[PDB]
RNA sequence: CGGGCUAAUCCCCCAUGUGGACCCGCCCCUUGGGGUGUGUCCAAAGGGCUUUGCCCGCUUCCGGAUGGGCCCGCGUCCCAUCAGCUAGUUGGUGGGGUAAUGGCCCACCAAGGCGACGACGGGUAGCCGGUCUGAGAGGAUGGCCGGCCACAGGGGCACUGAGACACGGGCCCCACUCCUACGGGAGGCAGCAGUUAGGAAUCUUCCGCAAUGGGCGCAAGCCUGACGGAGCGACGCCGCUUGGAGGAAGAAGCCCUUCGGGGUGUAAACUCCUGAACCCGGGACGAAACCCCCGACGAGGGGACUGACGGUACCGGGGUAAUAGCGCCGGCCAACUCCGUGCCAGCAGCCGCGGUAAUACGGAGGGCGCGAGCGUUACCCGGAUUCACUGGGCGUAAAGGGCGUGUAGGCGGCCUGGGGCGUCCCAUGUGAAAGACCACGGCUCAACCGUGGGGGAGCGUGGGAUACGCUCAGGCUAGACGGUGGGAGAGGGUGGUGGAAUUCCCGGAGUAGCGGUGAAAUGCGCAGAUACCGGGAGGAACGCCGAUGGCGAAGGCAGCCACCUGGUCCACCCGUGACGCUGAGGCGCGAAAGCGUGGGGAGCAAACCGGAUUAGAUACCCGGGUAGUCCACGCCCUAAACGAUGCGCGCUAGGUCUCUGGGUCUCCUGGGGGCCGAAGCUAACGCGUUAAGCGCGCCGCCUGGGGAGUACGGCCGCAAGGCU
RNA sequence: CCGGGCCUUGUACACACCGCCCGUCACGCCAUGGGAGCGGGCUCUACCCGAAGUCGCCGGGAGCCUACGGGCAGGCGCCGAGGGUAGGGCCCGUGACUGGGGCGAAGUCGUAACAAGGUAGCUGUACCGGAAGGUGCGGCUGGAU
């Protein structure tokens, strides 16, 4: 375009959309359980996820996937979470902390424990 | 009309594209002294002031390079390219720290000044800057 | 609360006036600047030592110096789905008030001020130096340190004062809490720690004025949560260690195997050497001044006291093998096999892994990368050339406004002169320091800090040059406009008008079916249809000409005639002499359908009824048939309103066809309409003098898909609905 | 009618017509809007009362100091945080019920578009219909032959 135009109208600085909103831009929020569950994705998977609804100091309301294998999940448990969404399982955008809160690690895991929540053996 | 200037450049680069002997251009002392640059620097062979059926003119006597095998052995231009800078819509304006030197020295650019049409070399040398007119190679 | 007493650097009058304040006059100046003269007004404070002299202070007046107040110019975020705001509101006269201009305050006169250069309202945020990213332009950012501002529980106020409308001052009001002897009182951590709460999370209720700096004091000294340090926290950066050398064709265990073997692996073990920490001895720099001695309380030269960190670093002697953890291994992206499992349990930042042979989950072996770190999440720049000034784009991928007219604005052809606004050069003041950048210097390096050096943009002052931009003036005719003479045309509007056909009515004649389909049926017909002849009424569209044609800005326009009128082209080269292009807004036009009012109504024809095809047939085919299609006046304003191609100008081979002009009539030249194609462009298909080619100016427009041209608000409208 | 060969054409198919794909109703999750209303924030206008406090007048029937042509107290007033009455503006949250929309899928009905998609398709409007959609008027070709 023109100049002109350029000095009439200059150019649109987008910005960006938060992909964390219930965050209120925070790394951790705390939240209490509130639907503990197995929630099925879309195709082309099949399977029974582990899901937590999570009430936050935030106010809001969201549903949190349950890493791992084994869990200690249930109304009422403390827990935090974390920015990180599920691709296939629409509804879900942040992820859950192993080894925080009423939540704990996974059992005989050996490996990337720190994604997991679980401290050493011998 | 809004810009000779760039219309001037223009024609002569529509025509080299064609490889004329020479073309034609309505004159201004401007257009003339600009073109004192052009053949002083040997993009052209030079110009006359003709003349055309009452109107003056400028028919530029037109420069290329040497005949080629190959395919295409068509006379490689001595203008590669000549592009307008300042312009009406935008006016370019230079400090002399602030002037540019063409391809890292193989071309040029007419500089409009108080001490007459310059190349960015002459400026540097006479100290000065001022509306960029075009730069070409 | 009250009664009565006493000192002073407290307060009051008088005197002295160098001097300073005010009025009025006059010189200079030029906004209330300095000097001058008469009338008027005003200063003060003592205390101490070694005592006719010193030091400290006190009074005024000029000046310096620093710290300020007020005022100006340019710059400073998001939404126009905020488009209008304004009565102290803008100006004036006159007073108040302050240190001082002021509508900062009051009174009165006037009717004025601001705004698409974005006023008014809303949302957000403390700005700058700098900080991070970045090749850069630019973006994001404003903690720490440095400067300025604003606040001191939420608001208002004035007093004291050189200075505030004052955080640890005061008055009141509100909200809150606490104390209490129940009559009443108090408080304000956003000072240093600390508590409680909220949160993903941010520390010690430590030492000391030794240093630096500050107040008070002549000094001694005092205050000092400023400041100097200690501690906590891997929070970030820097540095260091968990060892070094020798060490088998290579222990065990462990993983793989084609069972011969392979891998871990110089790794360990053990030999030697070195010696983190932990033990003792020593033990600082920072600290030289104030002060005291002589001199002269001065220059200068001598004399001591003092160290929070701290018995710390650091120096010496001696001396122990002394933590390794994390991410990753399908591609991006360096690093491979084995079991378990079997679209289950699971990883996932994207593309995607798993459904009985998973380099993609888990574990293990082994391996890759960093290394007291390692990873994740969050947010910022980068890659994003993906808001493109550098540096993008709109024929079919998202994007040309339906079309015109025209305001503001942007932009503007040849030649001469003046001015010197942009613009350029030189000088010069500011552009604090910290930081960034180069050189070097101290902690044994580095991080950190010190020293010097070296620049700019930006704006203030003076001078200069004049090419382009601009402005003022003078000429010109190559853009535009115009005069003379013509030409073609479904350009638009009103009024008349001409024939063919369909439908119905009337008359004559005539008989067993017509009509309709792929085939049939509904339907019409002995109450006489169909096909024929004749006459009449009514509405609508104009056959051949006619076409790859023409006109129009667009939608669109088609029998003939006349009138009213527009645009346009060619020639002659007669006149004006840049008068121009573009055009956010605004305005007008705008096919069909649709709306209102009043006509009109033959043919056709949404909905509707019927008959058929179908599994069904609310459809495609058939028989009827209402609005509407037609006219007048109003709206409605959308579309595949298409060339899915904005408008004007200049430059860049041609060939063939066609419309209309001019010539000299073979042919040449103008303007439109198609075709193929030069170079060139283009992701390709394609365009190509009617560009989608090389360019200049201006407007509109795009920024993944859907959600959605939907919701909200606003405007328009009778409504359906339109615009944004 | 069945199969195959070559050329061309169109194509939204490439798991290749046993393709691809549209819409209503069914179920599940999420999200926005409408909605008799309720709940809170911000802001504007007018009026009543109005604390401290500066400022302006009075200081007498009248107290105190004298510095006595005065000063303080003390009285009246204008402005005044704020409180109250009433009425507007804007925004957030919430709301019986309601309207569509998105994603999931392995269901139900039909088969609208992509080939001449079996009635060429799309489009504006208008009407109709369980739904994709049909149809009438005009328009574009981004229509096959
Ligand atoms: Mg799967
Ligand atoms: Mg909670
Ligand atoms: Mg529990
Ligand atoms: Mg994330
Ligand atoms: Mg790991
Ligand atoms: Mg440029
Ligand atoms: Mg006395
Ligand atoms: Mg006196
Ligand atoms: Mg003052
Ligand atoms: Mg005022
Ligand atoms: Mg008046
Ligand atoms: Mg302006
Ligand atoms: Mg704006
Ligand atoms: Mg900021
Ligand atoms: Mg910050
Ligand atoms: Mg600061
Ligand atoms: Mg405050
Ligand atoms: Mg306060
Ligand atoms: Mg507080
Ligand atoms: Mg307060
Ligand atoms: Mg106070
Ligand atoms: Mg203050
Ligand atoms: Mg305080
Ligand atoms: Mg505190
Ligand atoms: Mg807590
Ligand atoms: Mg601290
Ligand atoms: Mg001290
Ligand atoms: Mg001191
Ligand atoms: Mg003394
Ligand atoms: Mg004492
Ligand atoms: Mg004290
Ligand atoms: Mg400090
Ligand atoms: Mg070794
Ligand atoms: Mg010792
Ligand atoms: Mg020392
Ligand atoms: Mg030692
Ligand atoms: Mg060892
Ligand atoms: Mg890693
Ligand atoms: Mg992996
Ligand atoms: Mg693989
Ligand atoms: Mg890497
Ligand atoms: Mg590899
Ligand atoms: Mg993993
Ligand atoms: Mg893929
Ligand atoms: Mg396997
Ligand atoms: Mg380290
Ligand atoms: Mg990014
Ligand atoms: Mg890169
Ligand atoms: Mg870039
Ligand atoms: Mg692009
Ligand atoms: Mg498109
Ligand atoms: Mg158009
Ligand atoms: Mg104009
Ligand atoms: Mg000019
Ligand atoms: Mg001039
Ligand atoms: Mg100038
Ligand atoms: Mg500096
Ligand atoms: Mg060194
Ligand atoms: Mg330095
Ligand atoms: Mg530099
Ligand atoms: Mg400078
Ligand atoms: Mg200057
Ligand atoms: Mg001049
Ligand atoms: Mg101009
Ligand atoms: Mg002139
Ligand atoms: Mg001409
Ligand atoms: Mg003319
Ligand atoms: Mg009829
Ligand atoms: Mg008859
Ligand atoms: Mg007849
Ligand atoms: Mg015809
Ligand atoms: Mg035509
Ligand atoms: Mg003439
Ligand atoms: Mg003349
Ligand atoms: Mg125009
Ligand atoms: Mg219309
Ligand atoms: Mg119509
Ligand atoms: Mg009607
Ligand atoms: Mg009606
Ligand atoms: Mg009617
Ligand atoms: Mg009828
Ligand atoms: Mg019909
Ligand atoms: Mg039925
Ligand atoms: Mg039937
Ligand atoms: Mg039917
Ligand atoms: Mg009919
Ligand atoms: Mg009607
Ligand atoms: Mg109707
Ligand atoms: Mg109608
Ligand atoms: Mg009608
Ligand atoms: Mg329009
Ligand atoms: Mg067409
Ligand atoms: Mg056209
Ligand atoms: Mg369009
Ligand atoms: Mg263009
Ligand atoms: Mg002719
Ligand atoms: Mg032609
Ligand atoms: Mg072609
Ligand atoms: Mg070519
Ligand atoms: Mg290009
Ligand atoms: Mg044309
Ligand atoms: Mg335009
Ligand atoms: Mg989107
Ligand atoms: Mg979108
Ligand atoms: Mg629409
Ligand atoms: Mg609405
Ligand atoms: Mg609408
Ligand atoms: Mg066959
Ligand atoms: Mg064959
Ligand atoms: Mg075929
Ligand atoms: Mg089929
Ligand atoms: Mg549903
Ligand atoms: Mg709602
Ligand atoms: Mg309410
Ligand atoms: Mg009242
Ligand atoms: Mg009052
Ligand atoms: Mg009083
Ligand atoms: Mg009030
Ligand atoms: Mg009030
Ligand atoms: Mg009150
Ligand atoms: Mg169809
Ligand atoms: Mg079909
Ligand atoms: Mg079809
Ligand atoms: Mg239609
Ligand atoms: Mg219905
Ligand atoms: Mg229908
Ligand atoms: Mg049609
Ligand atoms: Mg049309
Ligand atoms: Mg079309
Ligand atoms: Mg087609």
């Amino acid at each position: 375009p023109t100049i002109n135009q350029l000095v009439r109208k200059g150019r649109e600085k987008v910005r960006k959309k938060s992909k964390v909103p219930a965050l209120k831009g925070a790394p951790f929020r705390r939240g209490v359980c509130t639907v503990v569950r197995t929630v099925t994705p879309k195709k082309p998977n099949s399977a029974l996820r582990k899901v937590a609804k999570v009430r936050l100091t935030s106010g809001y309301e969201v549903t949190a996937y349950i890493p791992g294998e084994g869990h200690n999940l249930q109304e009422h448990s403390v827990v935090l979470i974390r920015g990180g969404r599920v691709k296939d399982l629409p509804g879900v955008r942040y992820h859950i902390v192993r080894g925080v809160y009423d939540a704990a690690g996974v059992k005989d895991r050996k490996k990337s424990r720190s994604k997991y929540g679980t401290k050493k053996p011998k | 009309l809004t810009d000779p200037i760039a219309d001037m450049l223009t024609r002569i680069r529509n025509a080299t594209r064609v490889y004329k002997e020479s073309t034609d251009v309505p004159a201004s002392r401007f257009k003339e002294e600009i073109l004192r640059i052009l053949a002083r620097e040997g993009f052209i062979k030079g110009y006359e002031r003709v003349d055309v059926d009452g109107k003056p003119y400028l028919r530029v006597y037109l420069k290329y390079g040497p005949r080629r095998q190959g395919p295409d052995p068509r006379p490689e231009q001595v203008i590669h390219h000549i592009r307008r800078i300042s312009k009406p819509g935008r006016r370019v304006y230079v400090g002399v720290k602030e002037i540019p030197r063409v391809r890292r020295g193989l071309g040029i650019a007419i500089l409009s000044t108080s001490k007459g049409v310059l190349t960015d070399r002459e400026a540097r040398k006479l100290g000065v800057g001022g509306e960029l007119i075009c730069e070409v190679w």
